[PDB]
């Protein structure tokens, strides 16, 4: 019943923000956001399913991914209109629902639900923010026309619209792969990625926390569900890391760098389409969720508008625990021991070898070490002479935040024997 | 075409056209309101088909020049002939439009016949709601090409027909 | 929308060009521009002679003339010296407050029939038309009447003129006091 | 069917031709119609009645109206302004456009299907209990969606 | 169409020839006639003249219509200017011989109506909207904003209380469960005159029907009296002929669908009569719109848009949510005549206050 | 099948349309008319395998509005001010 | 349902409606004076501008017509519960009440924040 929750919280709180003070709407979306996070929390291992909508780990630990990064950019955001919060709830449950069915209309209604709001969410009114909401708009649009031919040469293929069809030849490969341009898309899967620096550079950087976090964890929860062909899994996986990394060699500031380290790091992900381990998946994009929370909650406390390299320097002096919170998120996602992304990693890498992938893999890890270059020079940057730089240095709710998020993460990276283990049915 | 090239059709389409007359609203002085009087429920202006009253002049063939045509109307009024469509008819209503009437200045037309044909003339300081009838009547005779002058002429159907316009 | 609500159009009685500044459905602000009915009384009265002036003066205000009439005869009463005998000017009054109500009726007529429907302007109208009878019975015209002058009125009410005015100061109360 | 079906593909492809092409987005978009009069005249002529009454209804009727009512507000009409040509973004698109075709008709070329099946016409008496029924659930998500592009979109104007 | 028959192709192009023609002599004396009416209203009396009743005056007006140098306006548009009222009058034309007149064959053997869809709401529905379709692409092509503003003005409000006419038509399907016109029509007559157990959308219908040309909103608009509407304004020969006609057209649409659909469409307990019912009906609810027209004042158009939106259309679904509980549940529908009563009753007693 | 290829003819010409049309309302014509060739393969879907590709196109057409809805709204916050709705004026955000 | 015999009786209505419209344009443009001016061609008002320079029209009638699609499809939504609805039971019934009152909801925020706008 955490649809429950969410539907009910969503709908009342509609029109109670038009009687109830902002303070309270946020008071009331934190209790809802967390009701819901508690409910995921109780489910486990407790499928409950009606329709399409299918509770299973893939939906119960994914949502509760994105329960926790709806709630970490919502104690941020302390602009004086409600409605910059109500949407944000509507997003989740379309999230949730990209996860929990298999029904292709379904998922493409979610998908529609989920990628509405954050464009209204990507408008500060900053110039490059409205030239983002636009870009996303339209590509978003773009990549919905595709998943619905997709689900009509899938309908073509069963006559069924949900998910696990038989499937034919060439008719379903086109249809997997129709489907795939959309939720690769929503995934920043290059040759699908070229919205991604544009709008993490110009949407608040909030607003990509939220993003980078809950709406990639629910494209791939759905996408596990998807037959993906080994074939144009490799030239998704290569074309993205690719990309990823060797333009993030050249940019100069964080977010759009970052983005490029996004496309990366869902590359990386894409190993476990392989298999559909769907245990290695969630535990990788746990750490991802995780790491990315803290480290865009710093840029948000420096500048939800821009933030560049140089002004990130020094920040250790500017806040010490920041600053290692951030290098230990750069570490985790450079995939290093002993930190969770390592454990992420190499179980995607041993997905994709039991699938016998292997110039891919080679290809993949290569790229990776191409990486660490630019991972280190704004990791390490941390200690470096601090420049004039917009520092505000939040308050103890966010500080805290950080410090849970680092230490999760590096407490599954010693220890990933004790979550890893509950991925699955949830002994 | 114009409404001639056969004496069945050209008395049929003045039949239309006399008894079909619509009038197009010119509003300029007291002779207006004698004018609308021409409308009351004492005397209609209602019953020989001049009910209804399209104010735009894309959609009235009859033009009641009604009041003083001050100079700095002119060109108004003189768009608003050449603003109406070609099937159209100009009465000079009162005496300020035939002839300069009491008002013989530098500020008023001496004759609107000056800028726009006139077709028919009526006298009168206001002219009688009656008179405006009769006056329409002789218009209604006219387009039939039913009217004849003083010297024995007899009068064309549509004035502005004779004029290039330009 | 800089808009021309151009003269007499569309049907704004009172001829008159308005170039409304406005955006949307509220109206910001209207620059007027007027004298597309300028006749010049000013100027042509100082060529007619006073008595002349009194056919001048009801055509300006064709809706109240006579108070137009009654304000001329009292400036030129007063500079020469007349006096208006008692029954002249209760007369004078009368002619004054019967062209005011026909104004008036004239007014809502237009104003009810300028936004809304048009049936309101035909019913006071007619009795407008009825007013006008007594003046047609009095003053021979149904405006515009040259009838005052300086020292007093042109020539006397015709014995059939009271009962009309009896007639209609009797019908007329209840029928303004239907409309409101 | 094939003496009107290809008139009504013909009709169709042209309109999608000049909705492209066409600079006039008046015209385009009077052209779209069409498209979708012709469009819903098909749908009856595949047994599925309903849909298309509503395809008129929707998108005719309200969508498209609004289109109208925007590039009447914002005058748009002709895009052919500010250009920044790129001229050779011109073909490689154009020839792209064409490629999108190709593998899909690939994927239905070599395809037959059993188009025997008794609709009874797809009036909503039947399409009822599918739609409140096994699609309830995706009716109330599909609401729910409805409610949020409303906020999305006031709030996204929100002029304050 | 489970059980009305079909006539052949010819006798269908012969009866659709002679509704157009009809509906064209309809709207022609309905113009004359409601001139009498205003009239009569108006104390002023009617054409005496002419006719000599009046009945031979159109057709000077028509000889006037042609011959009046049918326009084509220059810097404005060449084709959609001569288009629109052509989309105007073919859209509005149809969609009356649904109206049925009387049973299967009462027409001396062959069909009272022309065509009996299985969907015919929606049919009226869909050809409603292209009617404001020709409309305010007419007050584009014309270029003269003037009229532009005027067309807007009426797509927004018929749009409204277009959205309002279908949450009204709800109400009656729950109970009948058919949308073929003649079933509902039967309906009414065995169970008897559907307003009487659904009133209250009838209202929101009639209001509708009023805001959607009859009079009452009058931000129609006209060009009369306010910023001068669309789809006049430029044509003159057959054009304008054509915009007046079509809107009359619509005015006895809604006229005859009123008594068609919710009251007792032809179909009377006594006597049974095919058509005369019917008619008397149209003009019956002609002559209160009539009287309306002479009688009510404007409403602006944007108040009128918050009065259709904000109290119209909510009641119009609320009671198809009422009527929906009734007929799931099925119990009663003698609550239905109960309710309804009520209703009505509150709207007038609410009244003398 | 003639009605499939249309649909996929369609769907190349919506796309033809969004790569070449300079404006964003007719980028957005050419969507609804990817998305409504789309919906004619689904109605040809479901005349072949039951039917239920009708409501599935029915949301999709309800969920094609919503987004419509809100890209309205953004074009219109984006060039009210601005100038004519060419995306090509919009690169300020550059790798 | 009904036979497609009457939809063709339909295109037919259709088909003559639109001859018989073009005929009466062809009559209309054919009657005629044809004598164009360079004045009668002018758009309106004395001179020039009879509204010529003015700004874009206000967006009060694009909320209206986005509100009117969303809720159209609303309506469309409603039918076919209006149509089967005893076989569909209290289930039918909570399925389109829930339905109707989550986009009544949307409506009352439209509303509570108003559209004067
Ligand atoms: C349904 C309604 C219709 C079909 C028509 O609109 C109605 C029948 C037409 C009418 C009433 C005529 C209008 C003419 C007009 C507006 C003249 C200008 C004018 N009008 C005045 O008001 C009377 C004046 O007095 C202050 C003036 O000085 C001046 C110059
Ligand atoms: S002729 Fe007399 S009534 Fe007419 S405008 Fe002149 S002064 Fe007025």
């Amino acid at each position: 019943m955490t649809l429950a929750i969410l539907a009910v919280f969503s709908v009342a709180l509609t029109l109670l923000g038009f009687v109830l003070p902002p303070q309270g709407v946020k008071r009331a979306t934190l209790l809802g956001l967390a009701l819901a996070l508690a409910s995921l929390l109780l489910t486990w291992g407790k499928p409950f399913a009606f329709g399409p909508y299918a509770v299973d780990g893939v939906s119960q630990v994914f949502t509760l991914l994105a329960l926790l990064g709806a709630l970490w950019t919502v104690g941020l955001v302390r602009s004086g209109r409600f409605e910059f919060y109500l949407l944000v709830l509507y997003a989740a449950l379309g999230m949730h629902l990209l996860a929990s069915t298999r029904h292709l209309l379904l998922m493409l209604v979610a998908l529609e639900a989920l990628s509405l709001p954050l464009y209204a969410l990507a408008t500060w009114r900053r110039g490059q923010g409205l030239e983002a909401a636009l870009k996303y708009f339209l590509l978003g649009a773009l990549a919905a026309a595709f998943f619905l031919y997709g689900a009509a040469l899938f309908y073509g293929a069963t006559g069924s619209l949900v998910l696990g069809a038989p499937g034919e030849g060439p008719l379903y490969a086109l249809a997997l792969g129709l489907l795939l341009v959309g939720l690769g898309f929503k995934a920043a899967l290059a040759p699908f990625h070229f919205w991604t620096p544009d709008v993490y550079q110009g949407s608040p950087t909030p607003v990509v926390l939220f993003m980078a976090t809950s709406v990639k964890a629910a494209a791939f929860a759905a996408l596990l569900r998807v037959a993906a062909p080994p074939e144009a899994l490799a030239l998704l996986v290569a074309l993205s890391v690719v990309v990823g990394n060797l333009a993030a060699l050249a940019q100069k500031e964080a977010k759009r760098l970052l983005a490029y380290s996004s496309i990366a790091h869902a590359g990386y992900m894409a190993l476990a389409l392989y298999t559909g381990n769907a245990q290695a998946l969630g535990f990788y994009l746990l750490t991802y969720v995780l790491a990315t929370g803290l480290a865009f909650a710093v840029l948000s406390q420096i500048s939800p508008d821009r933030v560049p390299l140089e002004a990130l320097r020094g920040l250790y002096r500017k806040d010490p625990l920041l600053g290692l919170a951030f290098l230990v998120a750069m570490l985790s996602l450079l995939g290093l021991p002993p930190l969770a992304g390592f454990w992420g990693k190499y179980l995607a890498f041993a997905e994709a070898a039991r699938a016998g992938a292997w110039g891919v893999l080679v290809l993949a890890l290569v790229t990776s070490a191409v990486s660490a270059y630019y991972y280190l020079g704004l990791g390490l940057a941390v200690f470096a002479r601090p420049e004039e730089t917009p520092f505000r240095p939040g308050p103890p709710w966010a500080r805290a935040a950080v410090v849970a998020a680092g230490v999760l993460l590096l407490a599954l990276g010693l220890l990933p024997g004790l979550v890893l283990p509950a991925l699955a049915a949830g002994g | 075409r114009e409404g001639i090239l056969f004496t069945t059709l050209e008395k049929l389409v003045a039949w239309g056209r006399s008894n079909s007359l619509w009038p197009a609203t010119f509003g300029l002085a007291c002779c207006a309101i004698e004018m609308m009087a021409s409308t009351d429920a004492r005397n209609d202006l209602a019953r020989f088909g001049s009910e209804v009253f399209r104010a735009s002049p894309r959609q009235a063939d009859v033009m009641i020049v009604a009041g003083r045509l001050s100079k700095k109307m002119a060109p108004v009024m003189r768009r608003v002939w050449e603003q109406m469509p070609d099937p159209k008819w100009v009465i000079s209503m009162g005496a300020c439009a035939s002839s300069g009437g009491m008002f013989n200045n530098y500020a008023i037309v001496q004759n609107v016949d000056s800028v726009v044909p006139v077709d028919v003339y009526v006298p009168g300081c206001p002219p009688r709601p009656e008179a405006l009838i009769y006056a329409v009547m002789q218009l209604q005779k006219k387009v039939r090409g039913q009217a004849y002058n003083e010297r024995g002429e007899r009068l064309p159907p549509v004035a502005a027909w004779k004029r290039t316009r330009g | 929308m800089t808009l021309n609500v151009g003269p007499q159009h569309p049907s704004t009685h009172g001829v008159l060009r308005l170039m409304v500044t406005l955006s949307g459905e509220e109206v910001l602000e209207v620059v007027p521009h007027i004298g597309y009915l300028h006749t010049g009384f000013e100027k042509t009265m100082e060529h007619r002679t006073y008595l002349q002036n009194i056919t001048y003066t009801p055509r300006m205000d064709y809706l109240h003339s006579f108070a137009h009439d009654l304000a001329y005869a009292l400036a030129v009463e007063k500079l020469l010296g007349a006096v208006v005998p008692p029954r002249a000017e209760t007369i004078r009054v009368i002619l004054n407050e019967l062209s005011r109500l026909a104004s008036h009726l004239v007014f809502l007529g237009t104003g009810l029939l300028d936004l809304g429907a048009l049936t309101p302007f035909f019913y006071a109208f007619r009795e407008r038309e009825t007013i006008l009878d007594l003046f047609e019975w009095v003053t021979g015209q149904r405006f515009h009447h040259n009838y005052i002058r300086i020292g007093g009125v042109k020539e006397d009410l015709p014995e059939e003129f009271v009962p009309e005015l009896k007639k209609l100061l009797e019908v007329l109360p209840h029928r303004i006091d239907e409309y409101e | 069917m094939s003496l009107l079906e290809g008139l009504a593909l013909f009709l169709l492809l042209l309109s999608g031709v000049l909705v492209v092409t066409l600079r006039n987005a008046i015209h385009a978009a009077l052209a779209l119609i069409l498209n979708f009069l012709v469009l819903a005249g098909v749908y009856v002529a595949l047994d599925a009645r309903f849909l298309g009454f509503i395809q008129v209804i929707v998108y005719a009727g309200a969508i498209v109206v609004l289109f109208l009512f925007v590039i009447m507000l914002l005058f748009a009409a002709q895009g052919e302004i500010g250009f920044d040509p790129l001229v050779r973004s011109r073909p490689l698109a154009a020839l792209l456009a064409l490629g999108v075709a190709g593998i899909l008709a690939a994927g239905l070329w070599g395809l037959d299907l059993a188009f025997t099946q008794d609709l009874k016409g797809g009036l909503p008496q039947a399409l009822g209990p599918l739609l409140y029924g096994d699609w309830l659930f995706v009716l109330l998500a599909v609401g729910f969606l409805l409610m949020a592009a409303t906020v999305v979109a006031v709030a996204l104007v929100e002029p304050g | 169409t489970w059980s009305y028959p079909v006539d052949p192709y010819w006798m269908v192009a012969l009866k659709a020839l002679l509704v157009v023609v009809g509906l064209l002599t309809a709207f022609a004396f309905m113009t004359l006639i409601e001139r009498r009416l205003l009239a009569r209203f108006q104390v002023r009396m009617g054409p005496n003249r002419v006719g000599p009743f009046g009945l031979l005056q159109p057709l000077a007006d028509a000889i006037k219509s042609i011959f009046k140098e049918d326009i084509v306006v220059a810097q404005a548009d060449r084709f959609l200017f001569v288009l629109a009222p052509l989309i105007s009058v073919v859209f509005a034309l149809l969609a009356f011989g649904l109206i049925p007149f009387g049973p299967p064959g009462s027409f001396f053997g062959y069909q009272p109506w022309v065509i009996n869809l299985d969907l015919g709401i929606l049919y009226l529905f869909a050809v409603s909207e292209l009617a404001v379709y020709g409309i305010f692409l007419s007050g584009w092509a014309s270029g003269s904003k003037y009229s532009l503003l005027g067309s807007l003005r009426s797509s927004a409000s018929l749009i409204s209380y277009e959205l309002g006419l279908g949450l009204a038509l709800l109400a009656p399907v729950l109970l009948v469960g058919s949308l073929n016109l003649n079933d509902i029509v039967n309906w009414q007559k065995e169970h008897g005159w559907l307003f009487l157990y659904a009133f209250p959308a009838f209202l929101v219908y009639l209001i509708a029907s009023m805001a959607e040309a009859a009079r009452t909103p009058f931000d129609l608009p006209e060009a009369e009296q306010e910023l001068v509407g669309g789809y006049h304004t430029e044509y003159s020969s057959i054009k304008w002929a054509l915009f007046q006609m079509a809107e009359y057209i619509h005015f006895i649409t809604a006229s005859a669908l009123i008594p068609t659909l919710f009251l007792g469409g032809w179909t009377m307990p006594v006597l049974e009569v095919p058509y005369l019912w019917m008619f008397l009906k149209i003009a019956f609810f002609l002559f209160f719109f009539i009287w309306i027209r002479a009688t009510w004042f404007r409403l602006r158009y944007d108040q009128l848009l918050r009065f259709g939106w904000g109290f119209l259309f909510p009641l119009a679904l609320l009671w198809f949510l009422v009527t929906a509980l009734v007929v799931a549940l099925d119990l009663p529908r003698t609550y239905l005549l109960y309710l309804s009563a009520l209703s009505f009753l509150v709207l007038l007693g609410a009244v003398l206050y | 099948m003639s009605y499939l290829l249309t649909s996929a003819l369609l769907f190349a010409l919506g796309v033809y349309g969004v790569l070449t049309r300079r404006t964003a309302i007719l980028v957005f014509l050419s969507i609804e008319l990817m998305l409504n060739a789309a919906n004619l393969s689904l109605v040809g879907f479901a005349r072949a395998y039951g039917l239920d590709g009708q409501v599935a196109a029915l949301m999709v057409i309800a969920v094609a509005a919503a987004e419509v809805a809100v890209g309205l709204g953004l074009i219109v916050a984006i060039f009210r001010h601005r100038e004519s709705t060419a995306v090509d004026d919009l690169s300020e955000l550059r790798g | 349902m009904a036979p497609i015999q009457e939809y063709v009786g339909t295109l037919i209505y259709v088909g003559v409606a639109l001859f018989i419209g073009v005929a009466a344009l062809l009559v209309g443009a054919l009657l005629g004076p044809k004598k164009p001016g360079r004045a009668k061609l002018m758009p309106y008002e004395s001179g020039n501008d009879p509204a010529g320079e003015v700004k874009r029209f206000p967006v009060h009638f694009y909320v209206v017509a986005m509100l009117f699609i969303l809720f159209d499809v609303e309506v469309a939504f409603l039918w076919p519960y209006a149509v089967s609805a005893g076989g569909l039971g209290l289930y039918g019934f909570l399925g389109v009440l829930a339905f109707t009152l989550l986009l009544f909801v949307g409506f009352l925020y439209e509303w509570w924040k108003g559209v004067m706008r």
